């Protein structure tokens, strides 16, 4: 029963046709289309089997719609539960004009249905060039999570010579899953890392484990050295929705060089610490109680072992209170440090000594541990206008230490001629009265409304001078000075200092408002005019300690530094942000920055980011002294930050960064290297030097310049991921 | 200069009543924002026709600059809020975000300090992102809300009417 | 393999 023209008939289509014998082959010749539910064959000859059943096209080629795969087979056989099937098959998410990349296996089953197409005898090729081989392999034809090897990931640099990373995912269910990372590092062997998520109706974290057998010896005989390489953590956050609200951010490593050696990924800095901390919230609707067991671990050997607050115990809140009338507010707190300093001293082979724990060099009362308990409430009268306000504040600061202290301290204390009291409180109150005017102007730049506000106000701060030298610091900072430092009644964080105020600060705030109440940009300038001089200090930077250490600042001048600052967003463009920090009394800059952003919102693949950073007065501790410290010569800020992203042609990107230390006069880092995207395949390749953390064996801080290449290339539809880290975190933008 | 001092009229809210709510349904964020709503004649109720939503607050942190031994000296602190005004019939009338940030010294050697500094920061950072949310509450209008859940509940209708009509288009 | 963003089960 012959037929021509345009055939059709699962359905058979064709140009031609000829049909055969009953019961036995179906046979059908020329132009022959076999389709179905986003299946298609394609080829010469074609053979049935009954009404329902076998069909076998020749010379085949073949296309499954939903996604973008197709291929080639010698033939393809289609069979009851529509399992097409190919021989010497073809597979790959290309164009039909690219070769890109192609798996061809000796059988390869399709199951649309599924999603799962499967190869034996594989091989991948890359532009027909054979690169891989297999006995076996499957992979998804629709993008469901399933599980699988995914696309791996090569690497060159110092710490760990060529690299690669070939993770293997485990989909265990909807709401968790799990990933095995083996990184083989030619210089230091192979190490296993592992991360376990998970999704509940009330919670959500993960886990993460890490282990390797270095093999790298050059920290052989380091302070705290280890051979086997270890990491675990976890991160959960439980009850968000929840008046009670759980939260663990743990982490613990093996050996303080773990990430000085095995991580390149951190970028810059690396990082010194991590943490350990388990909080326990009760939000209330006018109080929050919280329970906080926090610690750190150090990576590094040159830093002082931290306190940790095993019960940290807080509540904090205010009273209901009418509108306009007075308010309460009371804040509270319990807290225990404790620390056990590794001041051990590490010898030569011979008496002589090659390094200092930092540890050692913590005397007297700058090795207490103890419990502090501290209460400060509060009372003020907010009175408002709708064009200004007036807002009287009275607090009284209660704390009491319960101080303990080691042998050691105490002779170092009676060495200076001073006594320990292990039990100490201090009573003081607090004065702070804020006052500030609104005033409104419409304005129109390039023929859009602005609303332009005009924001002065001052604050006059009084807190009454108390010796609190006696007293160790446990949780006290003291920040650079800001714009935001004329509203705090505290030039110190935390509790252990509390600062002697007779103060006002004077400072306005021009804000530009668009009609639907957004903000294109905010300038604002003040200054703090001192009554009295500024008495309590840290450690270190007392008049006592100053001339114990003989030095010499910022101690009793009249003025704070002018402290400008400003914002502007450009349309939906790019974004300036700026600071400036301007000592009269010395006519030199405390600190400042500038920081343009480009990104627009027609093509978010152009990227510029351009940053300048000063600051000369910043309050360290210091590790060799013991003791706090003003001006760090050596550690002062001037530096650079240039990043970018562009496209050169539609389909190729650029992307470099150089950072820059003029305090030093060298690169931190500096990078460059092309990402080039396809239909059906993407390739990133970076070149990067950068100055890497690093702890001698003499306790020394020092740097080493690391040198690194990174390669990835992705075939998309052959796995992936749906959702690096230096040049994530190193180029504002990196968002696509 | 051309400035005057704020009136009455341009401080209320001309909003009196509206719904608040977070994903983080009883943090500090959400709470002292309902706080500073009710404390400008807002009155924060569930029953309002219209919902601001804070579906996403997103701290990250960023190292800025170094120390002279390479280590990391300033972080940057940046607090991102990612909000919705919902109608009825859960149609998302508006979809924005807020988005501040900060930078302070950090000290190796003084970590509780540090965390201390940062804390106070981040509690700076809540309260400039809650007067920017406001900011942008006042700017709106129930008249504006109302006619934007008009025209985008016919909008919802009229893509209800245009997918069953090629329904039956299809169905045959 | 292809791994992707977590999600509940559906229910029915
Ligand atoms: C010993 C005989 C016994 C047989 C072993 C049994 C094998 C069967 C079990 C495996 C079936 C699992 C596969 C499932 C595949 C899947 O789930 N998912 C799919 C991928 O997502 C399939 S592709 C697999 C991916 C993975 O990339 C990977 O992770 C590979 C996985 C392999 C890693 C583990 C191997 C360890 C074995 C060693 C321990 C063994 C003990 C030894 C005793 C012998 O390949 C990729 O997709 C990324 C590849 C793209 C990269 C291409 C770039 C090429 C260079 C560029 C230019 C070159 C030339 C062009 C210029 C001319």
């Amino acid at each position: 029963a012959t037929l021509a023209g345009d055939v059709v008939l699962m359905q058979v289509e064709g140009d031609e046709a000829n049909l055969h014998q009953l019961e036995n082959r179906g046979e059908l010749v020329g132009n022959v289309k076999l389709r179905d539910k986003g299946m298609l064959v394609v080829g010469d000859h074609a053979q049935v089997q009954l009404d329902n059943g076998e069909a076998q096209v020749d010379n085949a080629e073949y296309v499954i719609h939903k996604a973008h795969a197709r291929g080639s087979a010698l033939y393809a056989k289609r069979s009851e539960n529509a399992i097409i099937m190919l021989k010497d098959g073809t597979y790959t998410r290309c164009e039909p004009s690219s070769n890109a990349w192609t798996l061809k296996g000796n059988n390869v089953k399709l199951n649309p249905a599924t999603g799962f197409g499967t190869a034996t005898n594989a091989t991948l090729r890359v532009k027909d060039f054979p690169v891989f081989y297999t006995p076996y392999i499957y992979f998804p034809i629709d993008d469901r999570r399933q599980s699988g090897f995914l696309p791996p990931s090569f690497s060159s640099t110092s710490d760990t010579g060529f690299t690669l990373v070939t993770p293997y995912y485990f989909n265990l269910a909807p709401n968790y899953d799990a990933t095995l990372y083996p990184r083989y590092m030619a210089k230091r062997g192979m190490m296993l890392e592992g991360e376990f998520r998970y999704l509940t109706h009330s919670s959500e974290g993960i886990v993460n484990a890490a282990y390797l057998n270095d093999k790298d010896d050059h920290r052989e005989g380091f302070p705290d050295y280890s051979k086997d390489r270890w990491l675990y953590g976890l991160k959960n956050t439980t009850g968000l929705d929840s008046r009670w609200l759980a939260e663990v951010d743990y982490t613990r490593i093996s050996d303080p060089y773990y990430f000085q050696d095995l991580d390149t990924d951190l970028g810059v800095g690396s990082t010194t610490y991590v943490n350990q901390r388990g909080t326990l919230t009760y939000r209330g609707d006018t109080f929050t109680g919280r329970l906080n067991a926090q610690a750190y671990q150090l990576a590094t050997t040159t830093d002082v072992t931290p306190y940790d607050r095993l019960p940290q115990i807080t509540f904090d809140g205010f009273l209901p209170y009418n509108p306009g009338g007075m308010q309460f507010t009371y804040g509270t707190e319990f807290v225990r440090f404790d620390r056990d300093l590794d001041e051990n001293i590490y010898f030569n082979d011979d008496g002589s000594i090659r390094g200092k724990r930092p540890d050692a060099s913590l005397q007297g009362l700058a090795r207490a541990t103890g419990d502090r308990m501290h209460l400060e409430p509060g009372m003020s009268l907010p009175m408002t206008r709708s064009w200004g306000y007036v807002t009287p504040t009275l607090k009284y600061l209660y704390t009491k230490y319960d101080l303990d202290l080691d042998s050691q301290g105490k002779t170092d204390l009676n060495k200076r001629d001073e006594s320990f009291d292990s039990n100490q409180d201090r009573s003081l109150p607090l004065v702070k009265v804020d006052s500030g005017l609104y005033f409104d102007r419409d304005t129109t730049f390039a023929g859009t409304p602005f609303r332009q506000t005009l924001e002065p106000r001052a604050m006059y701060l009084y807190v009454p001078y108390k010796d609190q030298d006696s007293l160790p610091v446990f949780d006290t900072s003291e920040p650079s000075f800001s714009y935001d430092s004329l509203w705090r009644e505290n030039r110190f964080t935390g509790k252990d200092r509390i600062g002697d105020a007779n103060q006002l600060s004077l400072g306005v705030t021009s804000r530009f408002i668009e009609e639907n109440g957004f903000e294109r940009a905010s300038i604002s300038a003040g200054q703090i005019y001192y009554f009295r001089d500024r008495r309590v200090q840290l450690p270190g930077l007392t008049e006592k300690d100053l001339k114990r250490l003989n030095l010499d600042l910022d101690n009793d001048s009249w003025r704070s530094p002018y402290a400008f600052a400003g914002q502007y967003r450009f349309n939906r463009d790019w974004r300036i942000n700026s600071d400036f920090n301007w000592n009269p009394n010395t006519s030199r800059t405390e600190s400042g920055s500038a920081i343009f952003h480009y990104q627009p919102e027609v093509d978010p693949g152009k990227v510029v980011n351009v940053g300048y950073r000063y600051r000369a007065d910043a309050r360290r501790f210091d590790s060799s002294r013991g003791t706090f410290r003003y001006g760090n010569e050596n550690d002062i800020i001037k530096q650079h930050d240039f990043s970018v992203i562009w496209p050169l042609v539609p389909q190729w990107s650029v992307l470099a960064r150089w950072q820059y230390d003029y305090n030093k006069n060298r690169t931190l880092e500096a990078f460059g290297g092309f990402e080039y995207d396809s239909c059906c395949w993407k390739l990133r390749l970076i070149n990067r030097y950068w100055l890497d953390v690093d702890d001698d064996a003499f306790l020394v801080q020092s740097e080493k310049a690391d040198r690194g290449i990174f390669l990835q290339i992705v075939l998309k539809g052959l796995g992936g991921i749906v959702g690096e880290m230096f040049l994530d975190k190193g180029i504002q933008g990196y968002r696509q | 200069c051309g400035f005057q001092l704020r009136g009455l009229g341009d401080a209320q809210f001309a909003l009196k009543e509206i719904d608040v709510s977070a994903r983080n349904a009883y943090g500090p964020t959400v709470r002292e924002l309902k706080e500073t709503l009710e404390n400008s004649g807002v009155k924060v109720t569930s029953n309002a026709p219209y919902h601001l939503v804070l579906v996403r607050e997103d701290n990250q942190q960023r190292t800025v600059s170094y120390t002279g031994s390479a280590r990391g000296a300033e972080f940057e602190l940046t607090n991102t809020i990612n909000y919705e005004i919902v109608g009825a019939n859960d149609l998302v009338l508006m979809s924005n975000q807020v988005q501040v940030q900060k930078v302070y010294v950090h000290d190796e050697n003084n970590l509780i300090g540090s965390d201390q500094e940062a804390a106070q920061l981040r509690s700076e950072m809540r309260r400039d992102l809650i007067q920017q949310l406001s900011m942008r509450l006042q700017a709106l209008t129930p008249a504006q809300l109302d006619e934007a859940q008009r025209q985008a509940e016919a909008k919802a209708k009229a893509e209800a009417e245009a997918l069953r009509a090629a329904d039956e288009a299809e169905r045959q | 393999g292809l791994k992707g963003p977590l999600y509940f089960p559906p229910a029915d």
